[PDB]
């Protein structure tokens, strides 16, 4: 059924699964027209499709041309997501196809189920968690590749960098979600934390800085402080 | 005008004949139902006094044979049987009529309710839904499950309604996933009407039969089927105009006939609010919407 706090460890078992987040697929800027009316301008999006055991992120870039001449774009966007997720599974050899796909928003369930009717043995599941995957566009390298795209494109990232050499996938996933929650709550502060120290670099091919274990504990603690704080500054506590 | 005689009424029972019903007491001198209008199917149904569990009954057409009811004390129900000896039947009925031991089918002459509820129901199609080919009449009860229900357990005692499933390959063309899921016209017009039912009369017949089994027997899988066949029309942007007009009449009389105190279980909130207020056909069911709003505004 639904994925929640009670069955969190299932994400790190050996059944192949993917998270799918569609929160960045249809992105707009809202502006005034010359006549003083309001209009939107679409910008490039992406589907965030992530294996939480391995860190594999299949980042499908949604180029603005896909919306040209279409109506009901917020609704289309859910079906476009589902169509793109289904051809990724089809493309994959059988032993690499997921046993489960967990959607981060419930409105994705029927679009994905319909596009996956050919795969009755792949369970489509919602979740009760409030996962911060929308903040993926606050990761600079991901944002850059989305915005520069001139055509539809699939870009592959390990969103855990090399962390699995040293920590488990439970710990990696909990680090990722903490970084993303922080970026989502106060992007500016979150980014200051990660890049304050000029000596800690992001090796070209990684998304995050090359922290030592001890440095990751400092960082992880600084991100928790940020999240408690902003919760205060938001709730006055 | 035809007759369904009874051997006797050994157990106290409420007897329904179409939309009518009457109480018979244990061993009351009752010998059946006369003046049944020819030209329509009919149902005669039963609810024992001792066990309001299991409403059951028999779909029949008096043009297809001479049928009578006889209580079976082994199986514990009133059973329909066919009499093949025509002169034995006439003679038995004539005696019962002379002794005035039959109730008369109480049809008001202005009243077209039954016709309106059974306009497209034909015994031949009933018998394909209810498979028991050695009999000309069809037994239904509250507990019988549908073929679609059994896919989710005795095949012989099932209701073989046409399976409708909106999230199925039958319903969704490869490459038209969003289009076909949000506008079911393909599934309605090509798969079901042209493919399976052949015409809208057969479709409407199954829909009417499903409603009648839900209403007379509280048969849950029938109620699911009725709502599914409404929702498939209402969720199609392209429906022949004549089908829309007829559907409105059909549902109007179903809503009019439903017992006021069964509406809570027999009517699906989600389906009706969608059909009347959100669907493509939200503006096409004027008579049904007006009777629903005046009679069951709480559901909406
Ligand atoms: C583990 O399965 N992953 C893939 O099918 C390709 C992929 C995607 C993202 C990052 C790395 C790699 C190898």
């Amino acid at each position: 059924g639904a994925m929640n706090s009670s069955n969190y460890a299932e994400l790190f078992n050996n059944d192949i699964k993917l998270f799918v987040d569609d929160t960045n697929v249809y992105r707009v800027t809202v502006h005034k027209t010359f006549e003083g009316n309001v209009a939107t301008k679409a910008i490039n999006g992406c589907i965030f499709t992530l294996n939480p055991k391995t860190g594999h992120l299949f980042l499908k870039i949604i180029h603005t041309s896909v919306w040209a001449g279409q109506k009901r774009l917020s609704q289309l966007a859910k079906w476009k997501t589902a169509e793109e997720v289904s051809a990724l599974v089809r493309s994959l050899p059988k032993e690499e196809q997921p046993k489960q796909i967990i959607v981060t928003r419930k409105a994705m369930l029927d679009p994905l189920e319909v596009h996956m009717l050919d795969f009755p043995n792949i369970a489509i599941r919602p979740t009760e968690l409030r996962l911060p995957f929308s903040a993926a566009m606050s990761i600079d390298k991901l944002s850059d590749v989305v915005m520069k795209a001139t055509e539809p494109q699939m870009v592959l990232f390990n969103i855990y960098d090399d962390w699995l050499d040293r920590i488990s996938s439970y710990t990696a996933f909990s680090r990722l979600t903490l970084l993303l929650r922080a970026l989502k709550t106060n992007e500016e502060s979150a980014k200051m934390i990660l890049l304050s120290d000029p000596t800690i670099t992001i090796k070209s091919y990684h998304l995050w800085p090359s922290f030592t274990d001890e440095q990751w504990i400092t960082i992880e603690s600084q991100m928790r402080d940020l999240i408690l704080t902003e919760y205060g500054r938001k709730y006055n506590v | 005008m035809n007759t369904v005689p009874f051997t006797s009424a050994p157990i106290e029972v409420t007897i329904g004949i179409d939309q009518y019903s009457f109480n018979v007491k244990e061993n009351q001198p009752f010998h059946g139902i006369k003046d049944i209008p020819i030209g329509h199917v009919h149902v005669i149904h039963f609810q024992h006094a001792d066990n309001s569990s299991m409403r059951y009954g028999y779909w029949f057409d008096c043009r297809m044979g001479n049928f009578y009811i006889q209580y079976d004390p082994k199986d514990g129900l009133y059973k329909m049987m066919e009499e093949r000896d025509g002169a034995k039947f006439e003679n038995i009925v004539h005696n019962f009529k002379e002794r005035q031991m039959m109730v008369s089918y109480p049809k008001i002459d202005e009243d077209d309710t039954w016709y309106n509820l059974t306009e497209f129901v034909q015994m031949d199609k009933i018998r394909k839904i209810v498979r028991k080919d050695e009999n000309q009449f069809s037994y239904v009860d509250s507990s019988m499950t549908t073929v679609q229900e059994n896919e989710l357990s005795d095949p012989a005692h099932s209701l073989n309604y046409t399976v409708i499933n909106f999230k199925s390959r039958e319903a969704i063309r490869p490459g038209h996933e969003m289009e076909d899921f949000l506008d079911k016209s393909y599934y309605l017009n090509t798969v079901m009407l042209q493919g399976i039912f052949k015409n809208s009369s057969n479709y409407f017949g199954e829909l009417q039969f499903a409603f009648l089994n839900a209403m007379f027997f509280g048969n849950y899988g029938s109620s699911l089927q009725w709502h599914a066949m409404i929702e498939l029309i209402c969720s199609s942007a392209t429906v022949p105009k004549h089908m829309l007009d007829k559907l409105d009449e059909i549902l109007y009389y179903q809503i009019k006939t439903l017992p006021e105190q069964y509406s809570d279980i027999l009517l699906n909130e989600r389906v009706w609010n969608i059909c009347l207020y959100s669907s493509f056909q939200k503006n096409s069911l004027h008579n049904t919407e007006k009777i629903m709003e005046n009679k069951y505004p709480e559901l909406l």
